[PDB]
C-alpha cells in the first residue's frame, strides 16, 4: 500500500494550495505476522518502550472526551483511582497517559487527565469497545464527589470554545468598527458602494468564523 | 421578502430583498446564515468588476451602527479580560451574554448596496 | 506514461468549462432501520477518448468541520479510494458514502468532499513516485441537507424524526448521577 | 378481573416443555442468549429464530433491534446417543447499557415448511434477562481470557460458539493419508 | 387493555380482508459505498379506529433459505424488534432492512420476511 498525506489551506478560499506528499509505502505479509513482527497481543507487551505501538493504540481505540467539575471542592481522588483502583501505568515519555493493568475488563484501556484549575478537570477515555467505556464512568461515578458534574464533549472543551467565540466577535465588531471610521474620514474629505462592498467582504469572512464558534457552543 | 428602507440610501430605496431564517435551535441559524453569507460572497464577488455601485447616506445610521458596535467590542473586551483573571462562575453566564450579543448582531447583518 | 500526458494536459491545459473527465458530488436522503441518512453520490465521468487504464486510483477525501479543536474530534475526516480500472470514452461510475448523523445527530456543517486521481508508475514498472491531479472540491453547507416534509410532492405520512433528547452518554451520565426562536436575516440590493 | 383478562388473552390465541432454559454470556461488546431445546421441537420439521424485545418503560425512545440467529449441533460422547441442538441470539451490548440497566424478553418463534398452508406459527416466551453495570462490574457474565482457560460450564462454550466466525473447510489430500492433522492441533496449535 | 383484546380478537378473525392493521414489504435496490444492497421497506399501516398504544412491539425476522443442512450455517435468520408508541388510525411507520451480499457476494433468494 501507498500512503498519500494531502495538505489543504483553510485561509486562502481560492483552493490554491493542494500539495501532496508520498511518505512511503507499507509491505505485510502473513508470515511477517505469523511471527509476531508488528502485532500488539496483549498481556505480554505490557513494558510500553516503543512509542509506535501507544500510537497504534491511540489510534485504533474508540475515544470519549468529558469535562469534570467539582465546583465547590479540589479534586485529586482522579490520581488515587488511576494508580490503585484501577492500577495504572504512568508512561515516563508522555506522563499525561494513564494504562490500565488491572488485570479484568480494562486491560489495556488509556486515560489522560489534564487538571486546569484543579476544580475544573478534563478526562478522555481510549477504550476497546464502548461497553467498557460505560463500565469505567459507572464505577468512576461510583468514587467521585455528589457535586461532580460530568459532560460528554463531542468538540473540544468549553473554556476553548468560548475564547474561540470571543475572538471571532472581537474581530467581526472591530471590522465592522473599522467600517464606520472609514465612512466618518470620508465625510471629512455620498459613500463609495466599491468601498462598502469591499469592507462587507472582510466583515462575512469574519461573520463565517462567528457563525462556526457559535455552532459550535450551541449544541454544548 | 422586499423590504425597500430609505434611511439607508441617499435618493433611492432599490426595495431591498431581505432573507431570515428563524428556528429553535440556535446551531441551525448559525448554519444556513454561515451557508447563505457564503452564497451572498459568491455572488457580490462574481458581480463586482461588472456591475456598478450606489452611494449611501454616509450619516446618521452609519455611526448609529457605529456606537452600537463599539458599546459591545468594549463590553467583548471587558469580558476577555475578566476570563483572563479567573475570579468565580468561570464561563456560564459569559456564553448566554455572548450569544445574546451574537443573536443581536445577526437580525440585520450585512445590508449590501 | 503516454495516456497519463495526454489525459494530465488535457484536465491542466485547456482553462475553459468542459473538461474531459469530471467528478460531480450531489447529496441525497435516504433511509435505514429507522433513520434518514446523508448520502453523497460522486459520479466520476470521463467525456474523451484517453481511457485511465492502470495504475490511476481515486481518493475522495471527506473534511468536517475545519477550525483547530483543542482537544480533537474521535475522526477528523475519512478516506476511501478506488482503483479505477478501466473506464474507458463516454463510461462513468459511481460511489455512495455517507456523511450522515454521527452518533447523536452529530453533523456539524460545512463539510466538504474533495475529489483527487493519483498516477504512479511504480504501480506498472519504476526505474519515481507519484502524481496527485486535483478534480472537483464541493461543500455541502446546510441549504442541500434542509428536507421540506409539509411542501414535498407526495404529501405522504411520514412520520416527525424529533431528534434524540440526548446523546445516550449523556442519559448514562444522568441516569447513573441521582423560550423564543432564535432569529438571523440578511438585507440586499434587488 | 385484570388478572382474569390477562389469562383470558393468553386462552384467546389457543404444555410440553418445547425448551429446556435460558443462558446468557457478555463476549466483549457482543450479548449472546441461547437456551437449550427438547426432542419434542425437531429443527428439521421447524425453522426457528429467536428475537430479544426491549421493555418500553426503559427505551423511552425507537432504537430497532437486530438479532443473529445460529443453530449449534454438538455430539456428546460418541467414542439413542445424546445430540445436544441450542440455538442463540447474538446483538451488540453498548446500545443497551444506555440506562446502565435493561430487561429484555426472550421469543422464540417456530414456523413449519412442509405445510403451504403457513397453518402453525406457534411461539413461547423463553424467559427475560436482567442485566446490568453492577452484574458486569463483578464479572459473573463475562468471558474474559486466559483466566478462564478450564472450560466448566458449558454455556461458555455455547457463547464462544456462538458469538465467533465461522468458516467450514473441506481438505482432500489426494495422494496421501491424512493424518497430520490431530497432531498439528494437539502439537503444534496445543489443543485441549 | 380493552383495545388490545379488540386488535387481537379482530386479527385473529378471518374477516376475508386483513383490516384492522396491516404491514406490507416491497424489495428496493439502494447504493452503498459500491455495491448494489438489496433492501426491503417494511410499512405498518393502522386502517381500523383501534390506536396501538404502548404495551405494543413488532417483531421482524428475516429467514433464510430452508432444509436445515449437514452444516448449520453462519447466521441462520435475522431479527429486528422495534417498540410501536401511540400509532393511531390512518397512521403509519416504515422500516428499511438490508437482506443482501454484506458476506461473499452471496444472497440465495427464496427469503421469507
Amino acid at each position: 500500500c501507498t500512503v498519500l498525506l494531502q495538505i489543504m489551506e483553510r485561509e486562502s478560499g481560492n483552493c490554491p494550495k493542494d500539495r501532496y506528499v508520498v511518505c512511503g509505502r507499507v509491505f505485510l505479509s502473513l508470515e511477517d505476522l505469523s511471527t509476531g513482527k508488528y502485532l500488539l497481543t496483549f498481556p505480554k507487551k505490557k513494558p510500553i518502550e516503543h512509542m509506535e505501538d501507544l500510537f497504534a493504540l491511540l489510534a485504533a481505540f474508540h475515544k470519549s472526551c468529558f469535562q469534570i467539575t467539582s465546583p465547590g471542592y479540589a479534586l485529586n481522588s482522579m490520581k488515587v483511582w488511576l494508580l490503585e483502583h484501577m492500577k495504572c501505568e504512568i508512561i515516563k515519555e508522555f506522563p499525561e497517559v494513564y494504562f490500565c493493568e488491572r488485570p479484568g475488563s480494562f486491560y489495556g484501556t488509556l486515560f489522560t487527565w489534564k487538571q486546569r484549575t484543579p476544580f475544573e478537570g478534563i478526562l478522555i477515555i481510549y477504550s476497546r469497545n464502548q461497553t467498557v467505556m460505560f463500565q469505567c464512568l459507572h464505577n468512576l461515578i461510583r468514587i467521585l464527589p455528589i457535586n461532580c458534574f460530568l459532560k460528554n464533549l463531542k468538540s473540544g472543551s468549553e473554556n476553548f470554545l468560548i475564547d474561540n467565540m470571543a475572538f471571532t466577535l472581537e474581530k467581526e465588531l472591530v471590522t465592522l468598527s473599522s467600517l464606520s471610521s472609514a465612512i466618518a474620514k470620508h465625510e471629512s474629505n455620498k459613500v463609495s458602494g466599491a468601498l462598502y462592498r469591499e469592507i462587507t467582504l472582510k466583515v462575512a469572512e469574519v461573520q463565517l468564523k462567528s457563525d462556526f464558534a457559535a455552532q459550535k457552543l450551541s449544541n454544548l | 421578502r422586499e423590504v425597500a428602507m430609505t434611511d439607508l440610501c441617499p435618493a433611492g430605496p432599490i426595495q431591498a430583498v431581505e432573507i431570515q431564517v428563524e428556528s429553535s435551535s440556535l446551531a441551525d441559524i448559525c448554519r444556513a446564515h454561515h451557508a447563505v453569507v457564503g452564497r451572498m460572497q459568491t455572488m457580490v464577488t462574481e458581480q463586482a468588476t461588472q456591475g456598478s455601485s450606489a452611494p449611501d447616506l454616509r450619516v446618521q445610521y452609519l455611526r448609529q451602527i457605529h456606537a452600537n458596535h463599539e458599546t459591545l467590542l468594549r463590553e467583548v473586551q471587558t469580558l476577555r479580560d475578566r476570563l483572563c483573571t479567573e475570579d468565580e462562575a468561570s464561563s456560564c453566564a459569559t456564553a448566554q451574554r455572548l450569544l445574546q450579543v451574537y443573536r443581536q448582531l445577526r437580525h440585520p447583518s450585512l445590508i449590501l448596496l | 506514461l503516454n495516456e497519463a500526458m495526454n489525459v494530465s494536459c488535457a484536465l491542466l491545459s485547456s482553462g475553459t468549462g468542459p473538461r474531459p473527465i469530471s467528478c460531480t458530488t450531489s447529496t441525497t436522503w435516504s433511509r435505514l432501520q429507522t433513520q434518514d441518512v446523508l448520502m453523497a453520490t460522486c459520479v466520476l465521468e470521463n467525456s474523451s477518448s484517453f481511457s485511465l487504464d492502470q495504475g490511476w486510483t481515486l481518493c475522495i477525501q471527506v473534511l468536517t468541520s475545519s477550525c483547530a479543536l483543542d482537544l480533537d474530534s474521535a475522526c477528523s475526516a475519512i478516506t476511501y479510494t478506488i482503483p479505477v480500472d478501466q473506464l474507458g470514452p463516454g463510461a462513468r461510475r459511481e460511489v455512495t458514502l455517507p456523511l450522515g448523523p454521527g452518533e447523536n445527530g452529530g453533523l456539524d456543517l460545512p463539510v466538504t468532499v474533495s475529489c483527487t486521481l493519483f498516477y504512479s508508475l511504480r504501480e506498472v514498472v519504476g526505474g519515481q513516485e507519484g502524481v496527485c491531479l486535483p478534480l472537483s472540491r464541493h461543500t455541502v453547507d446546510m441549504l442541500q441537507c434542509l428536507r421540506f416534509p409539509g411542501l414535498a410532492p407526495p404529501h405522504t405520512r411520514a412520520p416527525s424524526p424529533l431528534g434524540p433528547t440526548r446523546d445516550p452518554v449523556a442519559t448514562f451520565l444522568e441516569t447513573c448521577r441521582e423560550l423564543p426562536p432564535s432569529v438571523a436575516s440578511i438585507k440586499v440590493s434587488a | 378481573i385484570i388478572s382474569k383478562s390477562y389469562k383470558a388473552l393468553i386462552n384467546l390465541v389457543q404444555s410440553e416443555q418445547l425448551v429446556e432454559k435460558i443462558w446468557y454470556r457478555v463476549i466483549d461488546d457482543s450479548l449472546v442468549v441461547g437456551v437449550k431445546t427438547t426432542s419434542s421441537l425437531k429443527l428439521s420439521l421447524n425453522d426457528v429464530t429467536l428475537s430479544l424485545l426491549m421493555d418500553q418503560a426503559h427505551d423511552s425512545r425507537f432504537r430497532l433491534l437486530k438479532c443473529q440467529n445460529r443453530v449449534i449441533k454438538l455430539s456428546t460422547n460418541p467414542f439413542k446417543k445424546e445430540c445436544v441442538q441450542i440455538i442463540t441470539a447474538v446483538t451488540s451490548l453498548s446500545p443497551l447499557l444506555t440506562f446502565s440497566k435493561f430487561c429484555c424478553t426472550v421469543l422464540l418463534q417456530i414456523m413449519e415448511r412442509e405445510s403451504g398452508n403457513c397453518p402453525k406459527d406457534r411461539y413461547v416466551v423463553c424467559g427475560r434477562v436482567f442485566l446490568s453495570l453492577e452484574d458486569l462490574s463483578t464479572g459473573k457474565y463475562l468471558l474474559t481470557f486466559p483466566k478462564k482457560k478450564p472450560i466448566e460450564h458449558m454455556e461458555d462454550l455455547f457463547a464462544l460458539l456462538a458469538a465467533f466466525h465461522k468458516s467450514c473447510f473441506q481438505i482432500t489430500s489426494p495422494g496421501y493419508a491424512l493424518n497430520s492433522m490431530k497432531v498439528w492441533l494437539l502439537e503444534h496449535m496445543k489443543c485441549e
